């Protein structure tokens, strides 16, 4: 699959998103309690909660479709759907919200994704949005600095940058150290103290945040200089155009 | 010259626009704002008298952790909080909408053929002067024929009348002129013109029912309460009998044969009678808007106006309240009125066009769309990104979306002369900022958007129709904010740089010419700054019956 | 014929049934089994006789939580169903041997009627079935028990409702697949006004069997519509054959080979690796490292990117067995496979933007709700002519038990009774069979 | 003892009230009446203001050759000339439609199950009396999730608010009290069981938007309104994603599965939303108002309070402007609200059925009709021929058809406790009136009269309905005056009679039984007559964002 | 004068069909007949069905 058109690093950077076969990088190393505790759902130690019986127990009537789609693990256990909710910097966050929407249903199954200018979605079955989260919040889909995870009050995808180069969050759920170096996150995504903090990693120097962004800005890669991106959004228009007429 | 926004952007924030990195968290929350600590104190009183907790910024999320800002109304130097521009603390866009609601176009031309050629009756210039001031007697809610009737206080409903407007001006000059829209004193004189050739010898009343009671009531009662009081004063100043046959023709003309509403009924999910604002076309709210025979010598700034008054009519009071409510959309709507913002992108483009084409002299299709629309929404999203505290300022992408796009279609038309090819550069702007930004707007901004290329010109059943006849019951646009009023704009960007006097209905734009309308038409901007003021004074208030 | 084109009809287990079938076969306007389904939609009532008499003996009429104390009737309307339908039939048949048919069901609490098809052709629309339905009842229960004319108003309102102080039947116990003709959105929108938790109710939850009864109604909306008049008419043809028929067996390839890891990018790059091996499209244009498709044929590029959205769908709501993602689905489906080609998505954008509002207002506070409560329509989903709402019945009948506003909260009474009438339940099979009976006559 | 009208008619003319003869035009025109000098006055200055004539005596025909009359408004010993009664000088009875018009009721039942179900959290009486304080700072028009939002000016909507009630005492108990419509608090015991058992275990929300909101756009903005603030107000106390799948469910039920209008939608020939008086049934109208639970050990009080409540709501503000306007039809209501005329017929009627049957006793059937409504409507007739200053009072046929029918069509059904006979002597009244007197109303009063006895008990599509599910859009009754209210009357008389805490809607008995409601519902009349005095205080007003 | 086929109907729930088809088929033929561009085409329409979708 080719999946976007354009010759800049931009470009490269949405196709490599998109591509499963292209190993994401991973930056920091995140315990599986500590993913839990960032979403907010189940306290660690807390069985799934349900919203309906196993698959099994079901019983239901014959039908090809079902019987050709094998269920996500989750959705076998009958596990309640939640989600987990990022915003990314305009100053060039690596991910940002239609390359999350679009990577996520080019690599991950049984996915509703939804993209926002200040916001970025996914809700699956609780025990499958666990496994994803972690590759969300460990890989460079995120910097702790330039992205925030964040199930509500997420204003900050275009406002200016603190003195320690944080994005704004209202709630203020990622808090810089300036003796590591490092950023704690040290609220869940919805707001609530953690007992105990989590370790989110340095942020992105600028010179890899370059490497590493989706975005084109004047300052970095502009999109009205990748020709070739711009041609056939252009063509689109026009095709989308001709067809509805005749 | 600075770009237009800078000085608003100096205003509000302390570092240069150009800055990177600012301060959080150190403001005091609401404290900061003197309009939040009125609202707490307001919340506290409310609260103790009626003995139910009511406004308290301590529930939810705690406002202001960043700058809560002023905005420049644009083209003034008025800077308000954005609450000043809600619509609920504005009186000035209460009557705004008060205005448009009550307001109806009843022609008199079947009801003079049926005294002519039914009761066997002449019309002169003089018999239309005193049936003229009979209506005005009765319109207000006033009687001419039956003993003991009991009727409207006169100071309550002052603001209900009924005017005349001809293109013959040898007749409009016979009638008195206290009940005449002089369209030569209103109109400079090329648009007088082209609007008296079109009304003819045509005749039609304005007619504007009480603020009271369009407040009482809805905008479905304003065209039957015309034609009550015009049937009323039919039998008093032609001398028929108080209720024979022939009444029955005055009334069906002044309600179905001869009347020009506001706005058409809507279907039953959104229902609603005549007169609201859903259904009110683009083409009409840009002849509403009084921008063209005012400014006529800068087609953005005519362009400009029709999308203030569109943005706060159709996202603020009708997707903001009438479809939703609460807090709602005022934002949604003040970045397309606020900061000088629209105004920069779109000069930019006008001035664009004049270089490489002169206006409306571009060819008609999909190289000037391609053209123009791309090189302005290039400009757009630069600005944002030049400039941190305008995208600070601008924080929701809808709000830029729509900004951008405006600036975009609005340019494509002044080259194009023609409405469908700017609506074509409308869509390919939301393409291009949505691959440029990897965002557009909140997450159903950009269904109309993604519908939007392939229905600019199709001709199919409720696909179909010239931009300047769709509105907000058009299917695609019934739901979402940040698109309404930037259409009304685009609808009016070809007419006024080709000098055309309207942009749909010649009827319309002569109805509001008209300085005995309580809102000022003319300089929307202006009022919506002057209510945000607390300095407008509406019509309909109830000091007069309740306790001093 | 007017088109060329032919195309193979398989079964709901993936077996070819008619191979070279002509695509006008397949039309609304010529194939008599999508005939029978209409006029079936049309003339078929529920009535819920143990709800009546609940109504009658609670004086429960009028909507929710009305009452009027003093008025209660208890009347054994279950106990004497045989003799109140057969009297109700003798009023709604118009001959001994007509169409009519009455039926008890759940041992008399709920009946079956289908109001016969010549009062639908002397009649402009579609309204007589439940209002000779309810008439015929309400005076069918009024002889039974010989109820006074003072208290014969109460057998009324426990029937057709507020009726006509509200427009709509407003507390009726009589329910119809269509809805009342002033809540069309436009003229001609009336095949669409079907809640999507009634076809899958409808259908028993079989998933190929929900998306071929919401294609078939939307697709001959469009004829009704006058979209598919004209330079459309072939679109909208290939569109229900490959959509909603799984013509060629395309969708069921798809979701056979991306059923067991896949997700909706590998459906994508199957159909556009598909498409090219058939010829629909074609490397126009190679810029750097991306190949530009083209196509000489708008239409079959539409309808084979719709078989796609369709088994991206089955995939991806099916791994979940949850249906809220089809709102995704249907929005990056439509964008991934723009970017992927250079050529528009299905319904040329339209699918893409029907989506956009669809997902915000199925996550939101400002209206719509779950998958299931939408429908052609309805103001977020009417704007594809056709190549959406389909998805979302498949969507639905794929949902394992995530949705609080389920076909079981909304639609029992659609599903006791309409799932009994076999071209309902099982319309592919039908539409099949009346093809290839046909097939000569095109 | 005297009939309960002679008051009033001593008071308003210088005759006792059996004398036959009187003199005439030598009053002084208007100039006999206060109120007509304040209009004349006032239409000067208005005139002279504006530069448009308006109000001026001289214009058609000279009011006042016959005694301007003072009214009594029954109940009270209030007298006030009847410009005081029209809907548009008495804001009393705006404020009335404004408490309708801005109250829906919204389950939370369904709202828990989808927090139990989907989200896997609990519901318990602390969690609702935290969504409870969130919901009374978001519904006015404040925010609680978004950063830099701009919102409604409290003291402005003071109004507004969100209370509960639940049949379960135990909840109610441990709900804080500020938000609980206590059932046994407001309704004596017995109507208290009665409803409890109604409710159960369930939960409602009565909400109330602001009156400026209401003002500014229409009844059907109320749901929306309410619903976009419950959902915010769900999201913030019960820590939803803030827009996540389960988010649906709460718009859907607070918008359409658990919502009770108080109107439902109209069609296109009268096109309106929900929440308009054309949707409001009249089994609601007479729950709405509150006399059944202060007045019930005397049934007329009941039912001639709900008849006042009706005959403005339908005749003055629905019939006499959202359908007509102009002078409208204020005297054709205040006939059933005036002079104690309607009350002395009516307890006749009562005393006539409880000596001879007892109350609720007699058959069901057409023997009690042509019985009870015969004998009342000839006393109601009876007065008019032996009292010529009431004649002259109640001047135009259609005011005496409606007072004289609706005390047979109460009094009957007083009688047989079901309301579908108390119909059937409405209509019974009237063919006997137009026999005795030759005459009934205006030229098109009786259309529903005629078609009246054949639909009382037809069981047809559009023509049969028990009288409590009628309202003014059932066919028949969708145009004409002194009607709909009488019915509302009507409804209530069988259910007063029994004792029955409610008519059609327990849920809507509750929601108005509330002392946090501008208007109080309990004393319809004495209000109207407040609102006559200019000594009522409604909401809305936009004093505070005006200057002084 | 325009006669849409009966079988049109029998496969409709009403009869907006008659304007509906007619209306489009008259739009598409005047388009057709004097080769009307894209960018006119929509006066077609507006010409012979008026303001709807809007009204
Ligand atoms: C709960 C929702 C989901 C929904 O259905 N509506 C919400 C909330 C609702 C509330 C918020 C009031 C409150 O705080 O109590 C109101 C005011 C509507 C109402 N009920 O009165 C509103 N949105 Ni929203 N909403 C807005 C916007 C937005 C932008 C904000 C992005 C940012 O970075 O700040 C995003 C969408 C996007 O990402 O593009 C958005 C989301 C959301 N919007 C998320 C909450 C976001 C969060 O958790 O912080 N709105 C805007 O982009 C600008 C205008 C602004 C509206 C108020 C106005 O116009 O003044 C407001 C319009
Ligand atoms: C012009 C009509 C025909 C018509 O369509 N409407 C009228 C007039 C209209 C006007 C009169 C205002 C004015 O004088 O300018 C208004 C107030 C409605 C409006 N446009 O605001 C009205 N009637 Ni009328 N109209 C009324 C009535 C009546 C009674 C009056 C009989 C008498 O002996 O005085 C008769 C019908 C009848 O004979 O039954 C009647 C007729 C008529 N009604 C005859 C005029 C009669 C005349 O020439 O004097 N109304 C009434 O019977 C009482 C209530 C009264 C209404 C005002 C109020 O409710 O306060 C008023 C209601
Ligand atoms: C979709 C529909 O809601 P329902 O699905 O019918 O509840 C519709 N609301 C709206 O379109 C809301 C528009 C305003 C708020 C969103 C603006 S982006 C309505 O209330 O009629
Ligand atoms: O977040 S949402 O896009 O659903 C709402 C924007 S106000
Ligand atoms: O004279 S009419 O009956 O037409 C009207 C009475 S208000
Ligand atoms: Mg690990
Ligand atoms: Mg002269
Ligand atoms: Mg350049
Ligand atoms: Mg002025
Ligand atoms: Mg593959
Ligand atoms: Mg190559
Ligand atoms: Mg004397
Ligand atoms: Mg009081
Ligand atoms: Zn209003």
């Amino acid at each position: 699959a080719q999946y976007y058109p354009g010759t800049t690093k931009v470009a490269q950077n949405r196709r490599n998103f998109c591509n499963p076969e292209y190993e994401l990088e991973k930056l920091r190393e995140i315990s599986d309690e500590d993913v839990v505790k960032i979403l907010g759902h189940r306290a660690p130690g807390e069985e799934y909660p349900s919203v309906h019986p196993p698959l099994e127990e079901m019983d239901e009537p014959e039908d090809a479709i079902r019987e050709m789609v094998e269920p996500i693990d989750g959705a076998k256990a009958g596990d309640r759907v939640r989600y987990i909710q990022f915003t990314d910097s305009m100053y060039f966050a690596p991910a940002q919200p239609y390359v999350r929407s679009r990577a996520y249903l080019c690599r991950y199954r049984g996915a509703d994704a939804g993209t926002l200018s200040g916001r970025q979605i996914i809700e699956t079955r609780e025990r499958d949005l666990e496994k994803i989260s972690k590759e969300l919040l460990e890989t460079e889909f995120f910097d702790p600095a330039r992205s925030g995870v964040r199930g509500k009050s997420v204003h900050g995808h275009s406002l200016r940058l603190d003195e320690d180069g944080m994005m704004f969050d209202m709630l203020r759920r990622q808090i810089y150290n300036k003796d590591t170096g490092r950023v704690e996150m040290v609220k869940n995504q919805i707001g609530d103290e953690l007992d105990e903090p989590v370790d989110l990693g340095e942020p992105l120097d600028e010179e890899t945040l370059m490497e590493k962004t989706t975005i084109y800005r004047v300052d970095g890669e502009a999109y009205r200089d990748d020709v070739e991106a711009v041609e056939i959004m252009q063509r689109i228009h026009v095709l989308r155009s001709q067809g509805g007429f005749n | 010259a600075d770009k237009l926004f800078i000085n608003a952007l100096k205003k509000k924030f302390e570092e240069s626009p150009e800055e990177k990195k600012t301060t959080f968290y150190t403001l005091g929350g609401w404290k900061q704002s003197e309009r939040k600590t009125e609202f707490v104190n307001a919340g506290k009183e409310v609260a103790a008298k009626r003995g139910i907790p009511q406004y308290n910024p301590d529930i939810g999320t705690p406002l202001g952790q960043r700058v809560l800002m002023p905005y420049q109304v644009s083209t003034t130097d008025t800077y308000v909080e954005g609450d000043d521009l809600h619509f609920v603390n504005n009186a000035a866009m209460q009557q705004m909408w008060d205005d448009i609601r009550r307001t109806v176009i009843v022609g008199l031309n079947h009801a003079h053929a049926v005294i002519e050629k039914r009761l066997g009756k002449e019309v002169t210039p003089e018999t239309i002067t005193h049936y003229l001031e009979t209506v005005n007697h009765a319109m207000p809610g006033a009687a001419v024929v039956q003993e003991h009737m009991v009727e409207t206080h006169p100071a309550l409903v002052a603001d209900s009348y009924v005017k005349v407007f001809t293109g013959n001006d040898e007749i409009a000059d016979e009638i008195d002129p206290a009940f005449v829209i002089d369209i030569n004193k209103q109109f400079p004189e090329d648009q007088a013109e082209t609007l008296k050739a079109e009304v003819g010898d045509g005749i039609w009343q304005v007619v504007r029912i009480p603020t009271i009671v369009s407040r009482t009531c809805d905008g479905a009662t304003t065209s039957r309460w015309s034609a009550m009081q015009i049937g009323m004063s039919m039998i008093s100043a032609y001398k028929q009998a108080a209720g024979e046959a022939a009444t029955g023709d005055f009334a069906y003309a002044a309600k179905h044969a001869e009347v020009i509403h506001m706005g058409t009924y809507l279907p039953v999910r959104r229902a609603r009678g005549e007169n609201e604002p859903g259904g009110v076309p683009f083409g009409y709210l840009a002849d509403i808007c009084q921008s063209s025979r005012v400014n006529y010598e800068d087609p953005v700034r005519v362009s400009l106006d029709v999308v203030a008054t569109g943005a706060m009519l159709y996202d603020q009071i009708w997707l903001g309240s009438y479809m939703s409510g609460g807090v709602g959309f005022t934002q949604y709507a003040t970045a397309a009125y606020t900061d000088n913002i629209l105004d920069d992108f779109t000069y930019f483009g006008k001035e664009y066009v004049e270089d490489k084409y002169g206006l409306c002299e571009a060819p008609n299709n999909m190289d000037t769309v391609l053209d123009v629309a791309t090189e302005v929404t290039f400009y757009g999203l630069e600005q944002y990104e030049e400039y941190p505290a305008l995208l600070e300022d601008q924080f929701g992408g809808s709000q830029r979306a729509a900004v951008v796009a405006a600036a975009a279609g609005c340019s494509t038309a002044f080259a194009t002369g023609n409405a469908q090819t700017g609506l074509s550069g409308w869509y390919l702007s939301m393409y291009l900022h949505k691959e440029q930004h990897s965002r557009l707007g909140f997450y159903g901004y950009d269904l109309q958007d993604q519908c939007g290329a392939s229905n600019v010109f199709s001709i199919r059943g409720d696909e179909g129709l010239p931009l300047e006849l769709r509105g907000p019951n058009y299917p695609n646009y019934a739901m979402n904010v940040g698109h309404q009023g930037e259409y009304a704009g685009i609808s009016q960007a070809p007419h006024a740089a080709r000098g055309d006097a309207f942009v749909f209905n010649p009827l319309v734009k002569i109805a509001f010419a008209d300085d005995n309308l309580v809102f000022d038409f003319t300089n929307v901007r202006g009022e919506f700054a002057k209510g945000a003021l607390r300095e407008f004074e509406p019509a309909g208030e109830r000091a007069l019956i309740t306790p001093a | 014929a007017k088109f060329e084109d032919k195309v193979d009809l398989y079964d709901d287990r993936g077996n070819l049934v008619e191979e070279q079938v002509p695509l006008e076969a397949l039309s609304p306007l010529r194939n008599p089994a999508i005939k029978s389904i209409v006029q079936g939609i049309k003339r078929t009532v529920a009535v819920n006789l143990e709800g009546i008499e609940n109504a009658l003996k609670t004086a429960k009429v009028g909507g929710p939580a009305c009452k009027i104390m003093g008025r209660e009737l208890d009347l054994d309307i279950v106990g004497n169903a045989e003799s109140i339908a057969a009297a109700a039939k003798e009023m709604i048949q118009v001959t001994e041997d007509d169409d009519t048919n009455v039926e008890l069901l759940g041992g008399g609490k709920r009946a079956l009627v289908q109001v016969p098809s010549a009062r639908f052709d002397v009649a402009a629309e579609y309204s007589a079935a439940p209002l000779v339905t309810a008439t015929a009842f309400v005076q069918a229960i009024i002889n039974e028990f010989d109820v006074s004319m003072y208290d014969a108003n109460m057998v009324k309102a426990a029937v057709l409702g507020r009726y006509p102080q509200s427009v709509e039947y407003m507390g009726a116990n009589i329910a119809t697949m269509l809805d009342i003709p002033q809540k069309l959105e436009g003229p001609g929108y009336a095949l669409r006004n079907i809640m999507v938790n009634h076809v899958v109710a409808a259908t028993l939850k079989n998933t190929l069997q929900a998306a071929a009864l919401s294609t078939i109604l939307e697709q001959t909306a469009m004829f009704e519509m006058g979209d598919a008049v004209g330079a459309f008419e072939r679109m909208h043809l290939l569109g229900l054959a490959y959509q909603g028929m799984n013509a060629d067996n395309l969708v069921f390839d798809l979701v056979k080979a991306n059923g067991k890891e896949g997700t909706v990018g590998s459906v994508i790059a199957d159909l556009v690796e598909r498409a090219l091996e058939d010829g629909v499209i074609k490397v126009e244009k190679e810029l750097t490292d991306y190949k530009v498709y083209g196509t000489d044929d708008l239409a079959m590029w539409n309808a084979y990117a719709a078989a796609g959205l369709m088994a991206a769908t089955m995939v991806n709501q099916g791994a979940a067995r949850a249906a809220q993602g089809v709102s995704s689905t249907l929005l990056y489906y439509n964008d991934l496979i723009e970017f992927e080609t250079g050529l528009p998505s299905v319904d040329f954008g339209k699918v893409e933007g029907t989506a956009v509002g669809f997902s915000f207002f199925s996550h939101s506070i400002y209206g719509g709700g779950g998958p299931g409560i939408f429908n052609g329509n309805h103001i977020v989903t009417r704007h594809s002519k056709g190549f959406a709402i389909p998805c979302v019945a498949a969507a639905m009948a794929l949902d394992a038990g995530t949705q609080m506003f389920s076909p079981e909260a909304t639609s029992g009474l659609i599903k006791e009774v309409f799932s009994q009438v076999d071209e309902f339940r099982e319309p592919l099979k039908y539409v099949v069979e009346a093809a290839a009976e046909i097939k000569n006559e095109i």
